[PDB]
């Protein structure tokens, strides 16, 4: 006996496309307690989506919403749905069932929902060469552009391996093309630089895509 | 209708801090309900106070929920360092909620620790592409909230620039920062100078890294 909001189906859908969002409430009288689904993209913070009263009789959305997403909900299974019907690329991000009574008590794990129109694409990787701009005094930073994938899953290692001190590879960002972008960098001593050779090893596997670039000064 | 909070507070571990939320049309009256959501690493969420005064069953007592003046009000008397997250207010219209932009409360965990600025132009390689992208980096600063600012030709930019940022370090608190502008090869040539102006706590005046195209 934990209170669990497990949520399921989410994933890939196209602008334009439908997809449905399950959470199935354990641990708590379904019944009794108003539910909700609010989203969080990683720009915004948190919209409230919707809400559905316990008997289903009053469905509250917000305006701008209203159209787009469909709240149901069934005591006997004591699940909650959301149904997304023509989805804009604005609507990715994780959404989450969440109980109301005395406030937002009980939360999901959170599904995620991707919105985009692109095919499977291997990366790009640009250097970010080293300069006296990405010098600061005695440690320098280079690193690497990892530009336009989809899906999601890349990884991105330093001369195979070899350096894992000091480097910071940063969440990938859906952008407008609806491709992914993401960079890692590292910072190493500038003493370095002029014996040492750096190369970032990036691999994407949905394309087979595998990019051994070098970042010279 | 627009909610509004503080975007960041800074206190330290034992000592009471409240966060305000705004309601753009006027005062926060009970009829708003206002509710306050907790948000913790890895997106977890815990409903705090609800219709405006209420504890929400389980919520520790430390938490408070009042209207003070014209705002909504939460209260942590006795900040733990457990509290430092991102706190989100929703304010009932009539007939649907409005969060506001969320409160990023820092409990010091440690001293302010400054980042250290870097500027990367675009690659040759991806001028052949024919677009441009400009990365700037934050390395390891405490707290998390900093304005990051792109200047072209000393003009702030605005819709053109995503950020990302790493997970917080387990072993001394720092974050770090990605910042990339992306450009036409085009729109990047009708320019000069490429800065990224970077405001912080550990930082009496803002750090500017700036590079010349050409």
């Amino acid at each position: 006996m934990e209170v669990k909001l497990h949520q399921s189906g989410g994933g890939l859908v196209q602008p334009g496309g439908f997809l449905k969002i399950s959470c199935v409430v354990s641990g708590i009288d379904f019944s009794r307690y108003w539910m909700s689904w609010v989203r969080r993209a990683p720009g915004k913070g948190l919209e409230w989506i919707g809400e559905i009263t316990p008997d289903s009789n009053t469905i509250n959305y917000v305006p701008s919403l209203k159209d787009n997403f469909g709240i149901s909900r069934d005591n006997a299974k004591n699940t909650l749905f959301l149904q997304m019907t023509k989805v804009r690329s604005e609507d990715t991000a994780l959404y989450f069932c969440a109980s109301y009574y005395e406030g937002f008590a009980y939360w999901g794990q959170g599904t995620l929902v991707t919105v985009s129109a692109a095919s499977t694409k291997g990366p790009s990787v640009f250097p970010l060469a080293p300069s006296s701009k990405s010098t600061s005094g005695g440690t320098a930073a280079l690193g690497c552009l990892v530009k336009d994938y989809f899906p999601e899953p890349v990884t991105v290692s330093w001369n195979s391996g070899a350096l894992t001190s000091g480097v910071h590879t940063f969440p990938a960002v859906l952008q407008s093309s609806g491709l992914y972008s993401l960079s890692s960098v590292v910072t190493v001593p500038s003493s370095s630089l002029g014996t040492q050779t750096y190369i970032c090893n990036v691999n994407h596997k949905p394309s087979n895509t595998k990019v051994d670039k070098k970042v010279e000064e | 209708a627009v909610v509004t909070q503080e975007s960041a507070l800074t206190t330290s571990p034992g000592e009471t801090v409240t966060l305000t939320c705004r309601s753009s049309t006027g005062a926060v009256i009970t009829s708003n309900y206002a509710n306050w959501v907790q948000e913790k690493p890895d997106h977890l969420f815990t409903g705090l106070i609800g219709r405006t005064y209420n504890r929400v069953p389980g919520v520790p007592a430390r938490f408070s929920g009042s209207l003070i003046g014209d705002k909504a009000a939460l209260t942590i008397t006795g900040a733990q360092t457990e509290d430092e997250a991102i706190y989100f207010c929703a304010l009932w219209y009539s007939n649907h909620f409005v969060f506001g932009g969320g409160t990023k409360l820092t409990v010091l965990k440690r001293t302010v620790a400054a980042p250290s600025v870097f500027i990367f132009p675009p690659s040759d390689e991806q001028l052949k592409s024919g677009t441009a992208s400009v990365v700037c980096l934050l390395n390891n600063f405490y707290p998390r909230e900093a304005k990051v600012q792109w200047k072209v030709d000393n003009a702030l930019q605005s819709g053109n620039s995503q950020e990302s940022v790493t997970e917080q370090d387990s072993k001394d608190s720092t974050y770090s920062l990605s910042s990339t502008l992306t450009l036409s090869k085009a729109d990047y040539e009708k320019h000069k100078v490429y800065a990224c102006e970077v405001t912080h706590q550990g930082l009496s005046s803002p750090v500017t890294k700036s590079f010349n195209r050409g």
